[PDB]
């Protein structure tokens, strides 16, 4: 059911976390920074950055962070995490609860960075994850992510998520 | 407070609560015994249910198994650690048998293991911890938290900003 789509989309990361990227084609290049494939989203310094799903800010770290620069890690339900790196400014703290689409920081050029961009990652536990499978995942192209990121045991996760409602 | 039914229901599926073991003779803080890893008293480290061998153990909320040990007789012994939503984790220790595997999804109420005395247990018991971003919480406040006694967990507010959390949950439940 379509109600389940929205609900699922509050909990599991999806869409682009910069507004200008979600507008142009949905309504981006692959880069390994620290052991995981991120996505680099070219954009000017201080471009607002939004949470891809609801969760807790697991880390809001103002540091070098392995070359990530200023870094937010949002911990989502069921072992999903999102990383937002090279930030110029962080407007949430460690332990803050955020909702999907909430402003969490502003883009920058901090850390190991050649020009201003957002470095974005979707993680699931400890296994490699393609971020495009989640950034392209949206309300129209909804079923897609089950066939694009097959390595997640969706059948168990869907069942469990559907049980949460009533 | 002004929290709706749906908010409370979702919270109690996602955040650890209630009894992970349904038979015990007593509950004691682990602080008052020799800690499993750090062999000393005086460590804030959750609680122990004094329970017979092979008493079923249940997951205190939905989530994912991030760590398991089986056939261990040192330290914590056999254990399950579940990662929950919103930074919470629960750990179950000194088990005799483990029923789940690392990386599996978990539902609240699911059988995860059976209590024992494996590791540095001081005998037959379940050792249980609730944690928020790795930080040790008062497990008793989560035990006593249910639909009818909802304030209990909100009293543990040193690390956790409960109003902010329910604001996030309101947005989620608002959909229906
Ligand atoms: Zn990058």
């Amino acid at each position: 059911t379509g109600l389940q789509k929205s609900f699922i989309m509050r909990l599991i990361p999806n869409d682009y976390p910069l507004e200008s990227y979600r507008r142009v084609s949905a309504a981006p290049i692959l880069h390994v920074l620290h052991n995981h494939t991120g996505l680099d989203l070219s954009t000017a310094i201080n471009t607002p950055v939004y949470a891809s799903a609801s969760g807790v800010v697991g880390l809001a770290s103002k540091g070098w962070n392995g070359g990530y620069g200023n870094l937010i890690k949002v911990f989502h339900p069921f072992g999903f995490k999102t990383y937002y790196a090279h930030l110029n400014k962080i407007v949430v703290k460690t332990g803050e609860f955020v909702k999907k689409g909430q402003l969490i920081g502003y883009s920058g050029n901090t850390g190991m960075s050649t020009g201003p961009h957002l470095h974005y990652e979707v993680r699931f536990l400890d296994q490699p994850i393609n971020p495009m499978s989640f950034t392209k995942w949206n309300m129209k192209d909804f079923e897609e992510v089950f066939n694009k990121e097959r390595s997640i045991r969706w059948q168990s996760l869907i069942t469990i998520i559907n049980r949460l409602m009533q | 407070d002004n929290l709706n039914l749906a908010q409370k229901h979702l919270a109690l599926m996602l955040i650890p609560n209630g009894m992970p073991i349904k038979t015990y003779s007593a509950i004691k803080p682990t602080k008052e015994r020799n800690h499993p890893i750090k062999k000393i008293k005086g460590v804030e480290s959750g609680i122990d249910f004094i329970a017979p061998l092979n008493t079923p153990v249940y997951a205190s909320a939905d989530g994912i198994v991030d760590f398991v040990k089986t056939n261990s007789n040192v330290g914590y012994g056999n254990l399950v650690r579940i990662e929950h939503a919103f930074g919470f984790s629960s750990i179950y220790t000194h088990l005799d048998h483990v029923n789940v595997q690392p990386k599996s999804f978990i539902q609240k109420g699911q059988l995860i293991g059976y209590s024992g005395k494996s590791g540095n247990s001081g005998g037959e018991k379940l050792h249980y911890e609730v944690r928020f971003l790795g930080k040790i919480l008062d497990a008793q406040k989560f035990l006593a938290w249910d639909l009818d006694h909802f304030q209990s967990a909100l009293e543990e507010n040193k690390f956790i900003e409960w109003k902010n959390l329910f604001w996030v949950l309101e947005d989620i439940v608002q959909l229906q």
